[PDB]
DNA sequence: CGCTCCTTCC
DNA sequence: GGAAGGAGCGTTTTTTTTTTTTTTT
């Protein structure tokens, strides 16, 4: 078919300013996405936070007919490996600032199948609010 | 390449600078974008006045190369039911910006074909998401639009293109592609266009195709009429004079000769005679009433298809009877 | 905080705003249905909004169920006497392991067991989603099975249907009977309505006398605030207005409370009542007393009753009943003009302004020849349906002969 | 990109709403007392129905507005399942609002809900009325089924008067320090036709496009209303004048024939200057022309013939 | 068996009236390879279907007269069942889409196209009864179906009036006029029938009356001849009364009532008779025509009354053609006629 | 197919070179043979003017037998053309990439970079379906071209008529299509008197299909007769269905002598012969208008009378009633 | 929206 | 025993396209 005038490359992540970046196991993320799908999630919240003494928090908060539910990943290296919350710069890491991204679950659930076969998942949020998943 | 495209698409304006005949609207939109105070837009107008072209050029100017992901365009050819409005448009208007390029534009082309439920659902979407989202509604028939949607959109009326704008665009087309157009041919083209640029471009393309060698041959009024098949003004004048002065047999012979020499259609002749009569001196209103009613009835009969000779004789008799009221 | 129409609810059968004749008829029918082997199995109550159908049903149940309910021998669920005189169906119940259309069935299959020692009056006021075609078919089939059932004992079944119009909505494009009117005829079918074991009693709007009496009682009950706010001396007029504005007791009480609570002076208004078919025909033919300008009346009727006036049934009724003006003794020219106008309207592809033209022509023609000394005939529903049925029979017979 | 003044200066308290002073005072008394009943607010678009309902809910609740208001709308799904689950659970929710307050369910644009949804609303209101109240907002009150109307107090909002529109426009101009004159404000009010949202939008467009507000500047952005031009065309003594109006003011300005015919019918419906028979004949001719246009002949000659027939009927 | 069918000619040579049409049919069947689509238009009862069957027999032999019937089911857009009794033969096919009302278009799209695609090398002949009753959409759909698949199928259509036929169809078909039989030919046919049936007759004039009471329709002529013969114990006398269709007598009585009583109550009473006639599935247009021409036969009325009657009849016939419900226009015609007469 | 097809189907133009009387548009269609610049086309005209044949020949010329089956999508009234079809099938075909031409077709045929969608009989499409075709016709104009064929141009919505270059197919008469009919007759060895072909064209009233069918019928009749005599005008008139001049004269005489009883009796007798009301109405119009023995006012009234009766007939009215009313009304005048 | 008839008040 | 108020009467026929909800899946 004729190539759509729309450029599919228009959506990309700016590497200069990354709000935060995370590494997670594929199995845990797939389980969390399945859990959100079961409860009929309508809106999703990606919450990321880094604090002192090696404190890492990555959570998915679902707004649905159940109300508000929370799924938080552990701090174990085997599941959640390594986290930064840069605050926008990709150079300096600060502690205490929480990055929150609000998404429609319709778009968020389109990566569950890709995550089922995943062996590793890299999450990245920029200041502009675009979520990148490798 | 673009040479393959029809002139109606090859000569599509790429920037607002190429848009002619909408100077007030163009300037208002320029000021809106320059001051960053563009409101919800409702471009209402007849076909081929430059609404889609104007909005596309505006989107190009605002964003540039990002027009792909900064603007969401929906038209009649696509599904625009209540479900589409509730999911696709809502998702597009409720998401952040790729590069903070001011706002996200939604071009609801041919929105007059949308369902009432879809418009009702879209009104509150328009109201809720306005900080970083904008709506443009293009229409040719306002009565199909709900009153609330009309009230919530700033209305811009696209008048029929003035003569000067069409002459400028014809000059640009001729300069772009080597071709000569006679002043009489240009005047006839303007008259038959009735403020439609699509007709202008189509007739120009077909008239170039009519000319044997489009290198040194100049377009003339005869070529324009032959290509379009419409009657020349002289034929209309002659047939009207015969009807209003000559006898029944002479009038019938004149009409038959006029419409058989070039195979003219009776609908075009009736329209031309109506236009000519609209600017005549009448001393009585009943004459005008008879002319208008009988001619409208005859056109309505012609629209459904019938006996051509019967309809022609009907036109002649209606004109003769109506003009008998005078004096 | 509590709304008055709920606070001032009847505590006995004598406080229900129901006419004596209708109340006696309902009592007799319900008592008959409670007999050991009752001929009637279903009580179909149909009427407008707020005519005290459910109220009178519950009040009568409170007196009847204790009389016939067989005494228990310690088999009651709880220590309480099981105060469940009325068992009602809830249309928004969503159990886990059950399809939606099967909800009502699951109710009915349970309702059969509420007999003898577990006697209870089965009331169906909150109907299932009858707008869904499959749900409506299942509901009709279940009702038919109940009527044709073969159990020695069944509990009395009462179906209260609030007859109201369905406003023309954009989300709905179908033009079925239920899409136009929500009544017993559209919800049920001919077989159920004509069943010998089903009794249908039609309720009427509450008359002005009962409304005035109950409004006066309500005002007397709340005397401190009315006297304090200086609205007592003018209460009567307000009540009168309500009495002549609506037949809905609930709406009347709500309007009275709204007027009383207002500290200033807000105009008194009540819910709008749809004009019936014969009422609309009479308005078109003989006119309206509440208005003298025909244009205003016709505009109001079209704006408020567009659904009824758009159908060809109204045009056929006008054609059928235009001759009852003076028992037919009026100039034939007027009849010819009316029929010619209706015929020419028939060619306008059912445009709304074609209906406007027809109704306005009829109104003008009847106003021209109107006089004080007029005696009218009887209004009859057009017999196009009978012609269609005869045509269908003719088609069947012709097919057989062929 | 500053927000448009239709939203930037949206009233937040009921005291800032101009027009319909009696109903607004009643709403203020309701907010003060707190005993809000089920209500239906009907009126013309853009007169302050949604704003009034939202302001009343805000004043009633305050810190509990988020947890005590369930705003549904046409853009949101409002089917029978929605009533069965979301509205039902919201009504069942037990709050701790002050003694004289109740949860508010704002069903904006309620005149578009499905029949089954309204039938379920009957039961949900019959059962959850002790702690939940419904504030329907619509344009036509009859679009709500009678069983639901029976439980709701009806408030009909009237068209805005010129004085209220002028007062609010002056307040907005003073807040924005916009330069204005008398003729410009008069033109804005005249073109508003009682719709304050339209008035604000036209004022903003005029100031942003031409700066100082003038009669000519306002007329540039906003044309004369179509219904008034149509009424002038219909009410004419000479057929020539009506034809001239139709050509210059309607046909040459880019108005479709179908729109002209529909507005002509609407105007003839509400015109009260001639006898019933004349208006009836005009409606008949308008209908014939509408028929002839719907089949494809949307030509100027058809409108001219319609005008000629109307003029003949008048004489 | 009914004498109408048991005497039906089964060959072109058997025809004894309208010899010009018989010769034209012979010419058409002379080279049955390039036969174009045919549209036979003529007054009802002339024998158009008989002529079509005779031509089909002369072309494809005698299997056409061996008719078979089948049930073909149709599913519409709304999943609605439709049943059309398909009359088929090993050499031809017959269909009456008018029985499907406004759904006839589907028959044009799903039946004719599918069979046309199938290849029989000779062609198949399809007959459409009451072509003028086809909706405009069906006629439009027929155009390219006929044009594209002329190799496989040749179409035969029959009608009593070409007015409701769209111009493209008339362009795509070869028109054949079928004049109705004259009084003499009907008299000869009836004489042969009575002679072969061993029925007694007194004078031939009776047959002429049988020809006059029908006035072109041979089917009703034979039916009423049989009715008279059986009623009179197989002895037709000169004074034997002529039996007419019941609805005809009803219409004449209604006309007499209209003439006698020009009043509103008279209109109301006539409305019931109109309802009964419509309930007998009598077409509204034929009702209007018969009422008009019964009224025009009244001796009391003068020229002006008759002219007004015919004007109103034509106007209301157009309104019936363009209208949905038929009662309005019939009642309006009657009311206007009564107003003028008064 | 040489002797097993109708003459109309066997003589369908195969190439644009043999289209007879559509030069005003055939020249434009030919000059774009090597232009790669074919625009969207709207052919409109009366029945049997050579619209489908023209587009089929154009497609054959540009693509050829092998490539035609892939670059052409044809839809007509017989096909179901609902709004959903327009949205899905037409859009999908328009958005498709043009199939790669082979070596042979490129060597021998232009093979333009665009395909064709032919919506024959577009006047039968609903307004909404026509609206759904507006932007599709424009978005994919670089790889697709549209052709809409119709008899009633007014039935096409204004936006589509604006989006398409309009070609009017003129009526074919004895001065435009005599050559084609003469060629067909010569190839079919059909014999006729001088002016017979002109009479057939005049009877056709601007429809070469009707003329060809009438010529085929006349040839069949002549062959069956087997007399070796040229076909005369009488035979073509009789097979065409034209009322004989004698019947017209008798009708005129009855009308002139105003008498309702006599007129209605004669009308009943005439209509019991199977004649068509349209033909007799046309003949009466010709006779009355062309006659110089009548006053101007009578012609003015009779023109409107004939127009009204013809309009009534086109609506599908009873021919008997309409003819009787027309005759009575002319008698009154 | 009237007719007709039945209840009730007075 | 007029006078007013009120009840009962007076009612049921399909079917083009398209969109949309509902339910099941
Ligand atoms: N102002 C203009 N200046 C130059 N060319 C124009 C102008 N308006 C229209 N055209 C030409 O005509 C074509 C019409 O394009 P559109 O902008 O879609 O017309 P339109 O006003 O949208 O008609 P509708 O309402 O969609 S049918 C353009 O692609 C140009 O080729
Ligand atoms: N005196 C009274 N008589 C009857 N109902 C009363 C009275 N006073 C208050 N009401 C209330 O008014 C309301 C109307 O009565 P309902 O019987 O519920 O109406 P309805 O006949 O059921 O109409 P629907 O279908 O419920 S809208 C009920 O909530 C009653 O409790
Ligand atoms: N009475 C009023 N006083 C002051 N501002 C008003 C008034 N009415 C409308 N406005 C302004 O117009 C804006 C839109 O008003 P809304 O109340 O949303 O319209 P509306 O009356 O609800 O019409 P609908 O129902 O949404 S179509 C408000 O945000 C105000 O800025
Ligand atoms: N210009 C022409 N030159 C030669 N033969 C023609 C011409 N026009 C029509 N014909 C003949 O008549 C037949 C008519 O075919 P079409 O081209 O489909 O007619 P048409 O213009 O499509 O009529 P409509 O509009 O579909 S009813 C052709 O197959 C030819 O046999
Ligand atoms: N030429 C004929 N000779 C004898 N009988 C005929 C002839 N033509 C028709 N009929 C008779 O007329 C009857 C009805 O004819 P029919 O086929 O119904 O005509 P149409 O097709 O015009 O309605 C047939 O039963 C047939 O017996
Ligand atoms: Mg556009
Ligand atoms: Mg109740
Ligand atoms: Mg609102
Ligand atoms: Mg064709």
């Amino acid at each position: 078919y004729l190539i759509k005038d729309f450029d599919t490359n228009g959506l990309e992540l700016d590497r200069e300013r990354i709000s935060f970046e995370a590494i997670i196991k594929g199995e845990a993320l797939h389980s969390a996405l399945k859990d959100l799908k079961e409860i009929g999630c309508k809106e999703c919240y990606v919450y990321a936070k880094t604090e002192a003494n090696d404190e890492n928090v990555f959570a998915l908060i679902s707004k649905s007919q159940l109300g508000f539910s929370k799924i938080k990943l552990p701090s174990n290296r085997s599941i959640l490996e390594k986290l930064q919350v840069f605050d926008g710069d990709s150079t300096t890491v600060i502690d205490g600032f929480a990055v929150i991204g609000f998404f429609d679950f319709t778009s968020f659930d389109k990566i569950r199948k890709s995550t089922k076969i995943a062996s590793k998942v890299l999450f990245r949020m920029d200041v502009h609010g675009v979520l990148s998943v490798n | 390449s673009k040479e393959n495209l029809p002139w109606v698409e090859k000569y599509r304006p790429e920037t607002l600078d190429e848009v002619y005949g909408q100077n007030e609207v163009i300037t208002t939109v320029r000021k809106f974008v320059d001051e960053g105070k563009l409101p919800h837009l409702l471009f209402y107008g007849p076909p081929g006045t430059g609404k889609t072209s104007t909005i596309v050029a505006l989107a190009r100017e605002i964003y540039g190369k990002n027009y792909s992901n900064m603007v969401l365009e929906l038209n009649a050819s696509d599904d625009r039911g209540i479900d589409v409005v509730r999911n696709q448009i809502k998702d597009f208007a409720s998401t952040r910006q790729i590069f903070s390029k001011g706002f996200k534009l939604i071009i609801l082309d041919e929105a007059d074909a949308m369902t009432n439920a879809a418009q009702n659902a879209l009104r509150r979407v328009i109201e809720r998401y306005t900080k970083n989202t904008r709506f443009c509604v293009l229409a040719n028939y306002a009565h199909k639009l709900t009153p609330a949607l009309l009230s919530r959109c700033t209305r811009f009326r696209f008048q029929p293109l003035p003569q000067e704008a069409i002459e400028r665009r014809i000059a640009n087309v001729l300069v772009h592609e080597k071709l000569k157009l006679s002043p009489n041919a240009e005047k006839a083209l303007i008259e038959l266009s009735n403020g439609d640029m699509r007709r202008v471009l189509n007739v120009l393309q077909s008239c170039k195709a009519t000319l044997d060698n489009p290198d040194e041959d100049e377009i003339s009024d005869d070529v324009i009429y032959e290509c379009c098949g419409a009657p020349r003004p002289s034929d209309l004048k002659a047939v009207l004079k015969s009807i209003l002065e000559d006898d029944w047999g002479t009038a019938h012979y004149t009409l038959n000769k006029v419409r058989s020499a070039k195979g003219l259609a009776l609908i075009d002749l009736i329209e031309g005679i109506v236009k000519i009569l609209e600017d005549y001196e009448l001393q009585n209103e009943e004459t005008r009433v008879h002319l208008l009613t009988k001619l409208a009835d005859i056109e309505y009969s012609i629209s459904k298809g019938g006996n051509d000779q019967i309809q022609g004789s009907a036109v002649i008799g209606a004109i003769k009877a109506s003009f008998e009221n005078e004096t | 905080g509590e709304q008055w129409y709920e606070k001032f609810k009847p505590n006995c059968l004598e406080q229900v705003a129901i006419h004596k004749r209708k109340l006696k008829d309902v009592q007799e029918a319900l008592d008959a249905m409670f007999l050991p082997n009752a001929k009637h199995r279903i009580l179909l109550l149909s009427g407008p909004s707020g005519c005290s159908k459910s109220t009178v049903i519950k009040e009568l149940s409170k007196i009847l169920v204790p009389k016939y309910r067989q005494n228990s021998n310690g088999t009651s669920f709880r220590s309480t006497p099981n105060e469940h005189k009325v068992t009602e169906f809830r249309g928004d119940c969503i159990v886990n392991d059950l399809p939606q259309m099967e909800s009502f069935s699951e109710f009915l299959k349970g309702a059969r067991y509420l007999v003898m020692s577990n006697l209870s009056l089965i009331l169906i006021e909150d109907l299932p989603n009858v707008f869904h075609i499959d749900t409506r078919r299942r509901f009709q089939q279940l009702i038919l099975q109940w009527l044709y059932s073969s159990e020695p004992l069944l509990p009395p079944l009462v179906i209260c249907i609030t007859e109201c119009e369905i406003p023309e909505n954009d989300n709905n494009y179908r033009k079925f009977g239920i899409d136009y009117t929500f009544s017993a005829e559209t919800i049920m079918n001919k077989e159920i309505l004509m069943h010998p074991r089903l009794k249908r009693i039609k309720f009427n709007p509450i008359n002005s006398t009962l409304l005035k009496k109950h409004l006066k009682f309500i005002c007397v009950q709340n005397m401190k605030m009315l006297k304090e706010k200086n609205k007592w001396n003018k209460r009567q007029e307000v009540i009168d207005y309500i009495a002549q504005e609506t037949g809905d007791i609930r709406s009347a009480i709500t309007t009275l409370q709204f007027w009383a609570t207002s500290s200033g002076s807000l105009p008194i208004s009540t819910r709008e009542s749809t004009i019936s078919y014969f009422h609309a025909i009479g308005k078109v033919i003989h006119g309206s007393h509440s208005t003298n300008n025909d244009n205003e009346m016709i505009n109001n009727l079209f704006e408020n009753s567009n659904n009824l006036l758009s159908k060809e049934d109204f045009k056929l009724g006008i054609l059928e009943n235009y001759n009852t003006f003076n028992k037919g003794e009026f100039s034939i020219s007027d009849a010819s003009s009316i029929v010619d106008c209706l015929s020419e309207c028939d060619n306008m592809n059912g445009l709304p302004e074609s209906n406007e033209y027809g109704l306005r022509e009829v109104r003008k023609t009847f106003r021209n020849i109107s006089k004080q000394g007029h005696n009218h005939g009887t209004v009859y529903f057009p017999r196009e349906w009978k012609v269609r049925k005869l045509q269908n029979s003719f088609k069947v017979q012709a097919e057989d002969w062929l | 990109l500053q927000l448009p003044w239709v939203e930037k200066y949206r009233p937040q308290v009921l005291s800032d709403i101009v027009g319909n002073k009696e109903t607004i005072d009643r709403l203020q008394q309701i907010a003060k007392d707190g005993n809000m009943p089920h209500m239906i607010i009907s009126g013309m678009p853009g007169i302050g129905k949604t704003t009034s309902v939202h302001c009343l809910a805000h004043e009633l609740l305050g810190r509990s507005y988020a947890d005590g208001v369930l705003e549904l709308n046409a853009s949101d799904d409002r089917g029978i399942d929605v009533v069965r689950n979301q509205i039902k659970h919201f009504a069942q929710k037990k709050l701790h609002l002050p003694p004289g307050k109740h949860k508010i369910v704002i069903l904006d644009e309620a005149d578009s809900m499905t029949a089954g949804a309204q039938q379920a609303l009957r039961r949900t209101m019959e059962l959850y009325s002790n702690s939940t109240r419904f504030a329907f907002a619509c344009n036509q009150s009859n679009k709500i089924i009678e069983p639901l109307q029976s439980r709701c107090a009806i408030l009909r909002y009237s068209k805005l008067s010129d004085e209220d529109v002028l007062k609010r426009l002056l307040q907005i101009i003073k807040l924005e320090d916009v330069k204005y004159t008398n003729d410009g404000l008069e033109a804005i009010i005249f073109t508003a036709e009682g719709d304050m949202r339209q008035a604000i939008n036209n004022l903003q467009s005029t100031v942003a496009g031409h700066g100082l507000v003038n009669a000519d500047n306002v007329f540039k952005i906003v044309d004369s209303p179509h219904p008034l031009i149509v009424k002038k065309m219909l009410l004419a003594s000479n057929l020539e004048d009506s034809i001239q109006i139709l050509r210059t003011d309607l046909w040459k300005k880019g108005y479709s024939s179908i729109d002209i015919v529909t507005t002509s019918f609407r105007v003839t419906k509400n015109l009260a200057q001639v006898k019933e028979s004349v208006r009836l004949e005009m409606i008949k001719e308008i209908g014939l022309t509408h028929m002839r246009i719907l089949e494809g002949v949307g030509t100027y000659l058809q409108l001219a013939s319609m005008l000629a027939k109307i003029h003949k009927l008048n004489n | 068996s009914l004498w109408v069918d048991k005497y039906r000619p089964k060959s072109l040579n058997a025809l004894s009236h309208n010899e010009e049409l018989t010769n034209f049919l012979k010419s058409l069947s002379d080279q049955p390879r390039d036969l174009p689509h045919l549209l036979l238009y003529g007054p009802n009862g002339t024998g158009k279907k008989t002529r079509c069957m005779a031509l089909l027999e002369s072309i494809f032999g005698p299997g056409v007269y061996r008719l078979k019937i089948d049930v073909r089911q149709f599913v519409t857009a709304s999943n609605r069942k439709l049943e059309l009794n398909v009359v088929s033969s090993p050499y031809h096919l017959e269909i009456t889409p008018s029985d499907m009302g406004n759904n006839d278009r589907i028959v044009i799209q799903e039946l004719l196209k599918e069979v046309a695609q199938m290849e029989q090398h000779r062609y198949k002949c399809v007959i459409i009864n009451e072509a003028n009753s086809l909706t405009k959409d069906a006629q439009a759909a027929l155009r390219r179906t006929m044009e594209k698949y002329s190799k496989n199928i040749r179409l035969i259509m029959v009608c009593d009036s070409m007015s409701p036929i769209i111009a493209p169809i008339k362009s795509r078909c070869l028109l054949i006029r079928c004049p109705a039989p004259s009084d003499s030919e009907i008299s000869t046919i009836l004489s042969d029938v009575v002679t072969n049936e061993r029925i007694q007759l007194e004078t031939k004039d009776i047959l002429k009356r049988i020809a006059q009471a029908s006035n072109g329709n041979l089917r009703v002529s034979l039916l009423m001849l049989e009715s008279m013969a059986l009623n009179n114990e197989l002895a037709l006398k000169s004074s034997s009364p002529i039996i007419k269709p019941d609805w005809i007598i009803v219409i004449h009585k209604l006309t007499r009532k209209i003439v006698k009583e020009r009043s509103v109550n008279s209109l109301i009473e006539c409305r019931a008779v109109l309802y009964d006639l419509l309930a007998h599935c009598i077409p509204a247009n034929i009702i209007l025509k018969e009422l008009t021409f019964s009224l025009l036969d009244v001796e009391t009325l003068n020229t002006t009354n008759k002219s007004s009657i015919i004007e109103y009849s034509s106007v209301f016939d157009e309104r019936l053609s363009l209208g949905n419900k038929a009662i309005f226009h019939l009642e309006g015609f009657i009311a206007k006629v009564m107003c003028c007469l008064d | 197919s040489l002797a097993q097809q109708p003459w109309v189907e066997k003589y369908r133009p195969k190439n644009l070179d043999e289209v007879t009387a559509q030069d005003h548009a055939v020249t434009v269609l030919k000059k774009t043979l090597k232009s790669a610049n074919l625009p969207h086309m709207l052919f409109y005209g009366p029945p049997g003017t050579g619209k489908t044949s023209t587009i089929l020949a154009l497609t054959k010329e540009l693509y050829g037998p092998d490539l035609m089956k892939s670059r052409i999508l044809e839809l007509n009234a017989s096909d179901e053309r609902g709004i959903s079809i327009v949205r899905e099938k037409v859009k999908n075909f328009a958005r498709l990439t043009v199939s790669k031409p082979s070596k042979h077709d490129l060597e021998n045929y232009p093979c333009p970079p665009y395909k064709i969608i032919i919506l024959d009989e577009a006047d039968s499409m609903t307004a909404d379906a026509q609206s759904a075709l507006r932007r599709t016709m424009e978005t994919y104009s670089g790889v697709t071209r549209f052709c809409l064929i119709c008899n009633y141009v007014t039935r096409i919505i204004d936006p589509l008529a604006s989006r398409c270059s309009k070609f009017r197919f003129k009526a074919l008469d004895a001065s435009n299509a005599i050559d084609r009919l003469r060629f067909i007759s010569e190839q079919e060895n059909v014999k006729c008197d001088d002016g017979v072909l002109e009479r057939i064209l005049d009877i056709s009233a601007g429809d070469l299909r009707r003329g060809i069918t009438l010529l085929q019928s006349a040839s069949k009749g002549a062959q069956y007769l087997g007399d070796g005599k040229n076909i005369t005008s009488t035979q073509v008139e009789e097979l065409a269905g034209v009322v004989p001049h004698d019947i017209l004269i008798e009708i005129v005489e009855k009308v002139k002598s105003g008498d309702f009883d006599e007129i209605k009796k004669y009308v009943n007798t005439f209509m019991k012969s199977g004649w068509s009301a349209a033909s007799v109405v046309n003949q009466l119009h010709e006779y009355y208008i062309t006659n110089d023995n009548f006053d101007t006012n009578f012609k003015n009234q009779i023109s409107w009378l004939l127009f009204t009766t013809d309009s009534r007939l086109n609506n599908g009215t009873n021919e008997h009633i309409q003819l009787l009313n027309l005759l009575v009304k002319i008698s009154q005048l």
